[PDB]
Parts: C-alpha cells; structure tokens; sequence
C-alpha cells in the first residue's frame, strides 16, 4: 500500500480573525529602540507597533502590538500610524 | 505620566 497525506470526509473555508475599526485603539509605532531606562516602563524596538492605552503626559502606557508585551513609553520615541508620512 | 522629562534621543 502507498503513501498519502490525511483527507477527511468533507471541506469547508472562510476568512480567518482579520481587524477592523481605529478611533479607541492608538496604534503609534516606535520611531527608535528603547530599553526602559528606569522603572515601570515597556522595552520596544524601532518599528514595534504598539496600541497606546492612557495618553495623559509625556508618557503614555502601551501594549507592543507584535509581542503583547505591555509598560509605560516615551511619546517622544513614537508616533501614531495614522499621522506617518507613508 | 510625566516620569522623567523623556528620554535622549537617537544620534540619527
């Protein structure tokens, strides 16, 4: 008897768990890579996207959108993705 | 917050 790969009684297909919506989710990016400095702070690299969570400072808190990694930020080191030059 | 008036920049 030969070789084959699996192959069950029936098939089906739809769109996979694709996003929607922006206006209460802040994702900014990460203009450079940071290190958290001093405490309570996220460690992000140049290009990590992040969802912006309280934006009240100097310093917002966000969730690394690439990692699910959260901490407080530097706006200074970032920039919402619907205010980019691309 | 306003922990630490931000972070030094890149050298760019």
């Amino acid at each position: 008897g030969p070789l084959g790969s699996p192959g069950p009684n029936s098939h089906n297909s739809n769109t996979p768990g694709i996003r929607e919506a922006g206006s209460e989710d802040i994702i900014v990016v990460a203009l450079y890579d940071y290190e958290a400095i001093h405490h309570e702070d996220l460690s992000f690299q140049k290009g990590d996207q992040m969802v912006v969570l309280e934006e009240s400072g100097e310093w917002w808190k966000a969730r690394s959108l690439a990692t699910r990694k959260e901490g407080y930020i530097p706006s200074n080191y970032v920039a919402r993705v619907d205010s980019l030059e691309t | 917050h306003s922990k630490y008036p931000l972070p030094p920049l890149p050298s760019l």
